[PDB]
Formats: structure tokens, C-alpha cells, sequence
């Protein structure tokens, strides 16, 4: 179990940011790329094959 | 010394749980309670792809967002032209029990694998007009569950011998073996910067690895059943899971814990394939009850149902430009949605 | 004795119309309900609902012919309606009998076990085989219409009735697919018996007879009345009503034979009765 | 990849002759084959085309009826049956392989050719330049023009570029516009829009001396153009 | 539509024709799955019809072609790849009659018979094998005949209370395998006793798959 406790020691020592900051980063990416997503906002007749 | 090591492992697990619960100050559902809902996203089958004779187990898109590879238990690896519903290639396989397929970013190679324990790389661009096997990679004891291309020379594979491996196609040999999973490793997904990858296995855990270092950085244990599907966010700082407990879960790499669970009480079936949209807002998960569901990622509400398959959908993907979703099922049909 | 026999045959034809309309409406209605409520159907179900539509049309045509015969017979006595009704009847009946023959071909190709190369060529393309059987046998329909119209023209030229020749022509044209259906049925029974005898000499440790017993009973019960129909006509009063009764026996009772022998139609009939018993 | 043709020689007018091409080194059954003429003092002319599976046969207007093209896939042989030969059929006949899928490279390999001698609308491709002087290490632009706009509704411009080295078979450089062929060095470039076309050589060497030919694949019968010559 | 797009459509039609004729050629083949314990006589059966992963055994008998598949090299979890064999015609299950006591390699398990019945419960009552028939080979019957006299059958099952003759004990073992599927109407279990010297097992598999093919044709004709 030496490898197990070594992996658990390596996983613990990590710089962990706040959950609210990560959620806000996902909100920011969604808001920045909302216009360039054709599944979210459908494109009018710009589907070349469809 | 075994009791001392077990006590140290329990202490480290308690420390990790305390450090994860210390960062938890607000859920993602609370902070995204003010953003507007996406609505009533409805898609239609623009194209249907016929020509397979058995269950389709895997598909993968191209970087050009037009070419589509597919794998089925009839021993065929068909490369489709999604725009015109044309068959560019039909590659016969030595072993008909294929479970995964991949398409290279450059478009020059495809891969397949399964119960024959061999990842086969096929050369599409040859002076002769046929598609030939460039290399047969062997060395996995268990069944090959996923394969993905890093470039034309490196391919990363997940197998049923509880290990993931990174190969060098020119040498045909192992480069780094990733170890640490207890159960069968089922799915892979690669970050857009091609330096980290996450593997979901049957021990209800997902592990984040380093390609250049070959060590597990973080371990995410939130599920209760066998993880079957995995995909990063387009940002690369988050990923989504899919398991047999009828639950999709979103994890963050920096926060090192779960952020949002995607489950409705009317869904009791496994999840085969999970993918994101281009913006990451719109999470798509394929289930075992013969249809796909569309989830809003920032607020766990079902915003659509893709219901066009007689049998269970087993593989789905979104094109790199985000213009199409191709769901593949066990009724030998691929359907492109928009 | 003519009036009581006529009235008996009138009651028999009314019962046959009710039975045939109910049975074929049940088959078509069950298949249409299964088509609407998702629930994709097999090709045997498609042939069965095509047969149900054809037999509904046939029994409605013959009942309308009897209605024209009884009420306002002045339009019934005209030659023009005679020619139109005979041509419409043979057009409907050729499809209505060759669809049942194609269903028998479907059963023989799908069920029977043979190692011939031609048999495997037909067995790989069973839907194509029944479709080509439907399209190719239209030459029988064309030659039947030609001979019937020549007989009608000669009968009205000689007069300016002679329905025995019409009866003989239609009964000859109705027995060409009957021989094919009986040959395929006997071949399927022989193959099943050979396989059953094979399954008792090599392996000892190990087939719905409810489907086949009623079918054998129907081939036994219909072939005696269709042969007694020869005695009164060919070898020699109530000829029109007797012929309308005999023309409404196969599409009426063969639908009930086809109901008992299909799993879906038998299940729907059982559910039906359950609901009848639960409603009371 | 080898494509060796057989036949040729002095054929009397009104006679018959058969040209056979032997293919070795590639999947012959998955390739559509062509025949391309070249008169001794003229350019490249298209003769016939047979598809994979022999389901699509095409002929030029000059050789329709007189000429028949056929293939034998197990024998890996391509035939051109010629009847009623006139004095305008005196040319070297090339056999060209072509495969058609999404992203394919048609007209990729050309055969050596056999010389035939006889005793005694269409999209016009115009190359106004002819025999321009070149100096090594410079940049040469070869212009091409079309009567009909080759830009289809699918976004593909079907303009093909070929290089005829002296005493050699033609080679493919650019198949669709700005699509470099396999084996061509990455200094040739192509550009254009609709009617006008360009072919740019960045730093030409002694191996780039030859005749450069246009070709369209928008519709049959696949008209070429009178080539532009580079001479030192 | 362009000329190149037309030729690509023709290429797609040729590919469709090749796939269809490959389907026509492979329609006459019968796919089988062989399952069993470790020393259950799997090697004595593959020899009788004729990290590696699958092993495919091909053999023919009277205008039928068979493709047995051995999944003994896959030591991973069986539930994650058993759905690949959902369309097989039959499952050949091999169990040893000579498993009166026969403790496993763990050397604390009760019997090899109990592990065989556990695997039979896992296979016959599986979700993907609800209507797939089973051919059951009770092989090593020579050791069973030479072992019934020495050791009574009560050392395995403490409920027998019967004579230890060959026929009665063999029928008890066969019946205890057979009364174990709760789908007795749909699927059938064909049983045989093999002495590892017989030459008629291929005929048994051929007869059983003829039964299964006729019953499947009768079922999708709707006759039952
Ligand atoms: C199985 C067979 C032998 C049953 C008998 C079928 C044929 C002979 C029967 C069935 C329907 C019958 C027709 C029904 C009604 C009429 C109207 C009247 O104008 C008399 C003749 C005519 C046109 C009949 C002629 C005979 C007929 C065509
Ligand atoms: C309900 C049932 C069962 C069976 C079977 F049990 F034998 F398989 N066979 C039939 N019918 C036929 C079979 C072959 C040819 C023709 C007919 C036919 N069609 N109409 N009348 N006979 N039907």
C-alpha cells in the first residue's frame, strides 16, 4: 500500500481554488461563446448541407 | 505495518475530504439561478446513414466536421460523408468484435479495437487505392475500450486490464503505461491542449493523468456504478461523466470535486455516451432507453429529447464547429441532428 | 321449396357479410392501431392488412351487388351493370386471392428448410419474391378479364342466362393459385415432419399446431363445398344468390382462420374478450 | 504504380486498331480510367472515360461512335477499341487513373503512352500566354481563364493543373484550387475566383521547365487548354 | 450535382452492393458462443468439432457453417462485453459430471458443480440472453461412471437421498441444470452426455441449431 499512500499524498498537495470561482469561470466561458454555438442559437439557412 | 499503512491511507482520505469540503462555499445551482434558461431546444434528423448490418458501437467525427467514421459488429469501419450521405470507405476488419474507433486530427489514419486486444491503425492516404493496416498495436491483456489520437504518431488507449497506455505508432511499442484503476477502464477523453486526459472506469472513479509524466494527478469518486462515458468541457478545466446509475456528473479540475448532478427520477437506465456542445452550455447524454437527452450544463434541467432510435444509442459526438450531432445506435442507424 | 331455400341462403349471406366485415375490419384495425401507436410491424402484418383491405372491398362489393339485386332490380337487370360488376369483381378477386397465395409463399419461403440454390435465392429476397409474384401474375388478371369480356360479349350477341361459362371460367382462374398454395402447404408439412423425425433419431432432448389444425380443417371444409358448387352448375333457380353466397365464403371465413394462427391477432382478440368480460 | 500501354504503329485510314494498357501496383477495380490524346504539334485532348464497375461510359464528340472503351478488372487491363481511323487521330494516347471521393486526387498518375500514326456547349479554357522566358530563382505566374464559372454550389472550383516535362508523361500539381498533389514540392501554389485563375511558382529550378496545362472537371467532355511553355 | 459528386455517389453505390453481397454470403453462417468453467472440457469440445483474447473455431456440417467463439482469455468483468453476443444463435455450455467434490484453485470453494450452476444462473437468466437457446454438454462421463461407485453424489448436494447409479445421478445433475431458468416457454436447453471419445457431437449441435433456426423463423412469421 506504499504506492497507494504515495498517490494519496501526491493528490492532497494541490492548490485548490474556490468552487464559486470555477462556476463563475464556466459562466464566463458560456457567456463569451454563446453566440458562436449553432446548437444553442440555430443558424438561419446557414447549414450548407442541411 | 499493514495497519499503520491503512491508518495513514484513511487519514489522507479524511484530509482530502476536508480540503474538498473547505472549498465548497456555494453550489453551481445557486450561482446560476439568475441566468436565463436556454429554452426548448428541438433538433431534427437532417441525415440518416444506412449501410450497417449490426449494432454500431462507436463513431468519431473529423476535424473538418464533415467526415465521420463508424464501427459495427459486422466487421466494417465505414467512413461517411455527412453532407451528402456518401460512403468514402468501407474498411473490413480482421476481428468483427470492435468496441471503439477514432479518426486522426489530420485525417490520414483511423483506429479500431475491441475483444481482439489489438489497436489497429489504418492508412487512408496511400498511393494504392485501398486502405491498409499501418500497424497492429498489441500489449493489452484486457479488451480495448477506447482509443484516441494525439497526433499522427501517438495514440492513447484504454483497456480492460485496468490500465491505460500511450503508444508510438512508428515503433509499435509502449511509451507510458497508466496504472491505478481498480476496475475496467471504459472511456477516454483528451484535453484540447493535448497534455492531459481523463479516464472513467468501472470502480466508480475518474482519474486525471499527465501524458508527459505518466502519473495520476487527481481522482474523482462521486458515482455509484460503472462509468461508461467521459468528456472534457471545451475550456479544458472541467469534464462530465456518465454511468449506469442514470446520472451524469460535472467535475472541475481546480475545485477537485463535483459541481452539478444531472438526473431525473423518470430516467432509470444506463448512460452510454456523453458530449458537450461548442460553448459547453448544452450537455448531451445518450441513454439505454432508446433515446438521447439534452441537459443544460449550468442548471440541471432537461431542455430537449432526441428520440429517433429503435434500439439503444451507444455513441454520439458533436462536430468541432458545433453544427451537428451524430447519434449512433444498435439498430444499425446513424442520424445527424441539428 | 324455392322460397325457403332462398330465404335460408339470404340469412347465410347476411351472416357471412357480418362475419367477414367484422373479421377483416378487426385485422385491418388492429394493424392500423399498432401502426399509429409506434409499434413497428412486420411484413407478414403488411400482407395481412392488405388482405384485410382487399376482403373488406370484396365483401362490400358482393353485399352491394345483393342490395342492388333486391332493391330496385331494374338497374340490376341491365347488361352494362352486369359487365361492370363482373369486371370489378374479377379485378378485386384476383388481388384478394393472389395476396393470400403470396402470404402462403412467404410462409413457405420463411419456414421450410431446403438446401437448394434456387430456394436460397428466393429465401434471401422473400419480400422481393412476393412483390414480383404480385406483379408477374397480373397477366393472369388480364387474360381472365379478356376471356370474361369475350364471354359477356358473345352472350349478349347471341341473346340480341349463360352464367355457367362465367362460373366455370372464374372457378378455373380461382384454382390456379389454390394449387400453388396447396403444393406449398404440403411441402411445408412434409419438411416439418421430416425435421421432426430427424429430431428423434440424433438428439432426444428438445411448433404451434393450433395454427395448422384450423388451416387443415379449412382446406378440408372449403374444398367439399367448392366441389359441390360444380355439381349444380357445370355438370347440372337460386343461382345468383347461391353464387353470391359461395363467393363470400373464402374472404369471410379465411380471415377468421388467419386470426387464429397469428400471435398478434390472437392476442388482440383475447384482450378484446377480456375487455368484453370486464365491461359486464 | 505502373501504367504501361501497348499498341500503336502505322494504321491505314479507315482501318481498326486496339490499344491495351496494363496496370500494376494499385487497386485497379477502384479506379476510373481515362484516355487523353496529344497531337504532335498541339495540346492535350480528352478521349474517353470508364468508371469503376463500368457503369458510366463517356466519349468526346470527335470520337463518339468510332471509339469504344472497355476494361477487364481481373486481368488489370484497359482497352480502347478504335474503328474508322482518320488522319486527326495521329497522337500519343495516355492512360490516366482517377478516383472520386471526398478529398480525392483525380488524374493523379499518368501512363507512358503509345504513339499512333495514320498515313495520308464545351467550357473553353484559354491560356493566352505561350512560351514565356524564365530565369532560375525567380517567380513565375501562369494565368488561366474559363468561359463558364467553375465554382460549383458546393464551394469547389474544378480547375486542374498539369506539368509536361520534355520527353515525359504529364504529372498532376494542383487538383482543386490550392490543393497541392502528393509528391509536388511545396512551392507551387494556386489561386483564383470564378473565371480567372493563377498558378504561382515561388523559386523555380531546372526541373520545372515544361508545358503547363489547364483542365476543368465541372462537366464532361473535360476540355483542356493550350499549354504555356517555360523556357530558360 | 457535379461530375465528381456523381462519381462519388456511384462509388457509394458500389460499396453498398459489396456490403449487400457480403451479407448474402454471411447469412448462411451460424454464430455460437462457448462458455464453461476451467476444467469443464472446453478443450475436448473444440477438438471435437475440428492475452490472446477471443478464439474463433470454424467448422462445417451439411451446408451449415459455424463460428464458435471462446471468451476464456477475457479475465475482466463479463458484464461489460457480453452484449456483443446478443445476436448469437446458441450458447454451448460445458459442465463436468466428474465434479463430485473437485475444489477450485482457491481450495476453499464447495464444488466445481456449484460454480457451474452459478455460471448457468448468470447466463440463462441474463438480460441479453432471454430468448437465446443453450446446448448443454455434460462431458467427462467416463470419470463419472468410474466415480459414481466410489463416492456417492451426496458429497456435492446434501438433498439427493437416491441411488448412486450412473443413470439416476446423471439425470439428477441434468435436471438440476435444467430446472434453473425461469423462461421455460421461450428458450430451450438441449442436453447431452459426452465421453470425450464420441464422434456425434457435431451432429447434435447441427440438429439443435436447425431447431433454433426453424423456431426463429416460425416466431418472426408470427406463428408463435
Ligand atoms: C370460389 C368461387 C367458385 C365462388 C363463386 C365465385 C364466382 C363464380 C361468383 C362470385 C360473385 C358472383 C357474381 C356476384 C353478383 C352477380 C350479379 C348478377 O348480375 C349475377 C351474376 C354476378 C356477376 C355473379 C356471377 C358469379 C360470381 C362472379
Ligand atoms: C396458421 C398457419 C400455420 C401454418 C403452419 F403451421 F403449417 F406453418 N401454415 C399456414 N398456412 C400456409 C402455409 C404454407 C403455404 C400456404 C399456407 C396457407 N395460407 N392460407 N391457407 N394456407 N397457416
Amino acid at each position: 500500500a506504499r504506492k497507494l499512500v504515495e498517490q494519496l499524498k501526491m493528490e492532497a498537495n494541490i492548490d485548490r481554488i474556490k468552487v464559486s470561482k470555477a462556476a463563475a469561470d464556466l459562466m464566463a466561458y458560456c457567456e463569451a461563446h454563446a453566440k458562436e454555438d449553432p446548437l444553442l442559437t440555430p443558424v438561419p439557412a446557414s447549414e450548407n448541407p442541411f | 505495518e499493514l495497519d499503520q499503512l491503512r491508518q495513514e491511507a484513511e487519514q489522507l482520505k479524511n484530509q482530502i475530504r476536508d480540503a474538498r469540503k473547505a472549498c465548497a462555499d456555494a453550489t453551481l445551482s445557486q450561482i446560476t439561478n439568475n441566468i436565463d434558461p436556454v429554452g426548448r431546444i428541438q433538433m431534427r434528423t437532417r441525415r440518416t446513414l444506412r449501410g450497417h448490418l449490426a449494432k454500431i458501437y462507436a463513431m468519431h467525427w473529423g476535424t473538418d466536421s464533415r467526415l465521420l467514421v463508424s464501427a459495427s459488429q459486422d466487421g466494417k469501419l465505414i467512413i461517411w460523408d455527412s453532407y451528402t450521405t456518401n460512403k468514402v470507405h468501407a474498411i473490413p476488419l480482421r476481428s468483427s468484435w470492435v468496441m471503439t474507433c477514432a479518426y486522426a486530427p489530420s485525417g490520414n489514419y483511423v483506429a479500431c479495437g475491441g475483444l481482439d486486444n489489438i489497436c489497429s491503425i489504418y492508412n487512408l492516404k496511400t498511393r494504392e487505392g485501398n486502405v491498409r493496416v499501418s500497424r497492429e498495436l498489441a500489449g493489452h491483456t484486457g479488451y480495448l475500450s477506447c482509443c484516441r489520437f494525439l497526433d499522427d504518431n501517438q495514440i492513447v488507449t484504454s483497456s480492460g486490464d485496468t490500465t491505460c497506455a500511450l503508444w508510438d505508432i512508428e515503433t509499435g511499442q509502449q511509451t507510458t503505461t497508466f496504472t491505478g484503476h481498480t476496475g475496467d477502464v471504459m472511456s477516454l477523453s483528451l484535453a484540447p491542449d493535448t497534455r492531459l486526459f481523463v479516464s472513467g472506469a468501472c470502480d466508480a472513479s475518474a482519474k486525471l493523468w499527465d501524458v508527459r509524466e505518466g502519473m495520476c494527478r487527481q481522482t474523482f469518486t462521486g458515482h455509484e456504478s460503472d462509468i461508461n462515458a467521459i468528456c472534457f468541457f471545451p475550456n479544458g478545466n472541467a469534464f462530465a461523466t456518465g454511468s449506469d446509475d442514470a446520472t451524469c456528473r460535472l467535475f472541475d479540475l481546480r475545485a477537485d470535486q463535483e459541481l452539478m448532478t444531472y438526473s431525473h427520477d423518470n430516467i432509470i437506465c444506463g448512460i452510454t455516451s456523453v458530449s458537450f456542445s461548442k460553448s459547453g452550455r448544452l450537455l448531451l447524454a445518450g441513454y439505454d432507453d432508446f433515446n438521447c437527452n439534452v441537459w443544460d450544463a449550468l442548471k440541471a434541467d432537461r431542455a430537449g429529447v432526441l428520440a429517433g432510435h429503435d434500439n439503444r444509442v451507444s455513441c454520439l459526438g458533436v462536430t468541432d464547429d458545433g453544427m451537428a450531432v451524430a447519434t449512433g445506435s444498435w439498430d444499425s442507424f446513424l442520424k445527424i441532428w441539428n | 321449396m324455392g322460397g325457403v331455400i332462398k330465404s335460408i341462403f339470404t340469412f347465410v349471406l347476411i351472416v357471412e357479410f357480418i362475419i367477414g366485415n367484422l373479421g377483416n375490419s378487426f385485422i385491418a384495425l388492429v394493424n392500423c392501431i399498432d401502426w399509429v401507436k409506434g409499434r413497428k410491424i412486420s411484413s407478414v402484418d403488411r400482407i395481412l392488412t392488405a388482405l384485410a383491405i382487399s376482403r373488406i372491398s370484396l365483401v362490400w362489393l358482393i353485399f352491394g351487388s345483393w342490395c342492388v339485386s333486391v332493391f330496385f332490380p331494374a338497374l340490376f337487370a341491365t347488361e352494362k351493370m352486369f359487365r361492370m360488376l363482373t369486371n370489378i369483381w374479377t379485378v378485386i378477386n384476383h388481388f384478394s386471392v393472389w395476396l393470400a397465395t403470396g402470404l402462403g409463399t412467404f410462409y413457405f419461403l420463411k419456414i421450410a428448410n431446403f438446401s437448394n440454390s434456387i430456394f436460397l435465392y428466393l429465401k434471401w429476397r422473400v419480400k422481393k419474391v412476393v412483390l414480383v409474384l404480385l406483379l408477374v401474375t397480373s397477366v393472369f388478371l388480364f387474360l381472365n378479364i379478356a376471356l370474361i369480356n369475350i364471354h359477356i360479349n358473345a352472350s349478349i350477341n347471341g341473346y340480341r342466362r349463360f352464367s355457367s361459362l362465367i362460373v366455370l371460367t372464374s372457378t378455373v382462374f380461382i384454382f390456379i393459385p389454390f394449387t400453388l398454395s396447396l403444393a406449398m402447404f404440403l411441402l411445408l408439412i412434409f419438411s416439418m415432419w421430416k425435421h421432426r423425425k430427424k429430431m428423434q433419431h440424433t438428439v432426444k432432448i428438445s411448433r404451434a399446431h393450433r395454427g395448422v389444425k384450423s388451416v387443415i380443417t379449412f382446406f378440408l371444409l372449403y374444398a367439399i363445398f367448392s366441389l359441390s358448387f360444380f355439381i349444380s352448375v357445370w355438370t347440372s333457380e337460386n343461382l345468383i344468390i347461391l353464387s353470391q353466397v359461395m363467393g363470400m365464403a373464402y374472404p369471410s371465413c379465411h380471415s377468421c382462420v388467419l386470426i387464429l394462427g397469428n400471435k398478434k391477432l390472437r392476442q388482440a382478440s383475447l384482450s378484446v374478450l377480456l375487455w368484453l368480460r370486464y365491461m359486464f | 504504380v505502373q501504367l504501361v500501354e501497348s499498341g500503336g504503329g502505322l494504321v491505314q485510314p479507315g482501318g481498326s486498331r486496339k490499344l491495351s494498357c496494363s496496370a500494376s501496383g494499385f487497386a485497379f477495380s477502384s479506379f476510373g480510367m481515362h484516355w487523353v490524346r496529344q497531337a504532335p504539334e498541339k495540346g492535350l485532348e480528352w478521349v474517353a472515360y470508364i468508371s469503376s464497375g463500368s457503369g458510366t461510359i463517356y466519349y468526346a464528340d470527335t470520337v463518339k461512335g468510332r471509339f469504344t472503351i472497355s476494361r477487364d478488372d481481373p486481368k488489370n487491363t484497359l482497352f480502347l477499341q478504335m474503328t474508322s481511323l482518320r488522319s486527326e487521330d495521329t497522337a500519343m494516347y495516355y492512360c490516366v487513373r482517377s478516383i472520386y471521393y471526398y478529398g480525392s486526387s483525380p488524374f493523379d498518375f499518368w501512363g507512358q503512352g503509345t504513339t499512333l500514326t495514320v498515313s495520308s456547349s464545351d467550357i473553353v479554357m484559354t491560356q493566352a500566354t505561350s512560351s514565356v522566358p524564365v530565369t532560375p530563382g525567380e517567380s513565375v505566374s501562369i494565368s488561366c481563364r474559363s468561359s463558364k464559372s467553375l465554382l460549383h454550389s458546393n464551394g469547389n472550383t474544378y480547375l486542374y493543373w498539369f506539368l509536361q516535362r520534355p520527353g515525359q508523361s504529364p504529372q498532376l500539381l494542383i487538383y482543386r484550387m490550392s490543393n497541392l498533389a502528393s509528391g509536388v514540392p511545396d512551392r507551387f501554389s494556386g489561386s483564383g475566383s470564378g473565371t480567372a485563375f493563377t498558378l504561382t511558382i515561388s523559386r523555380l529550378e531546372a526541373e520545372d521547365v515544361g508545358v503547363y496545362y489547364c483542365m476543368q472537371h465541372l462537366e464532361y467532355p473535360l476540355t483542356f487548354g493550350a499549354g504555356t511553355k517555360l523556357e530558360l | 450535382v457535379s461530375a465528381e459528386d456523381k462519381a462519388a455517389a456511384e462509388r457509394s453505390k458500389m460499396i453498398d452492393k459489396n456490403l449487400r453481397e457480403d451479407a448474402e454470403r454471411d447469412a448462411r453462417t451460424v454464430k455460437l458462443l462457448l462458455l464453461g468453467a476451467g476444467e469443464s472440457g472446453k478443450a475436448t469440445i473444440v477438438k471435437q468439432q475440428m492475452t490472446t483474447g477471443i478464439i474463433e473455431t470454424q467448422f462445417s456440417f451439411k451446408d451449415l457453417h459455424f463460428r464458435m467463439f471462446d471468451v476464456g482469455a477475457q479475465r475482466s468483468e463479463r458484464k461489460k462485453w457480453i452484449h456483443c453476443f446478443e445476436g448469437v444463435t446458441c450458447i454451448i455450455f460445458c459442465a463436468a459430471l466428474s465434479a463430485y467434490d473437485m475444489v477450485l484453485v482457491e481450495d476453499e470453494e464447495v464444488n466445481r458443480m456449484h460454480a457451474s450452476l452459478k455460471l448457468f444462473d448468470s447466463i440463462c437468466n441474463h438480460k441479453y440472453f432471454s430468448d437465446t437457446s443453450i446446448v448443454l454438454f455434460l462431458n467427462k462421463k467416463d470419470i463419472f461412471q468410474e466415480k459414481v461407485t466410489k463416492v456417492h453424489l451426496s458429497i456435492c448436494f446434501p438433498e439427493y437421498t437416491g441411488p448412486n447409479t450412473f443413470e439416476d445421478a446423471g439425470n439428477y445433475i441434468k435436471n438440476q441444470f435444467l430446472d434453473l431458468n425461469l423462461k421455460k416457454e421461450d428458450k430451450e436447453i438441449y442436453s447431452h452426455m459426452t465421453c470425450s471419445t464420441d464422434t456425434q457431437n457435431v451432429k447434435f449441435v447441427f440438429d439443435a441449431v436447425t431447431d433454433i433456426i426453424i423456431k426463429e423463423n416460425l416466431k418472426d412469421c408470427g406463428l408463435f
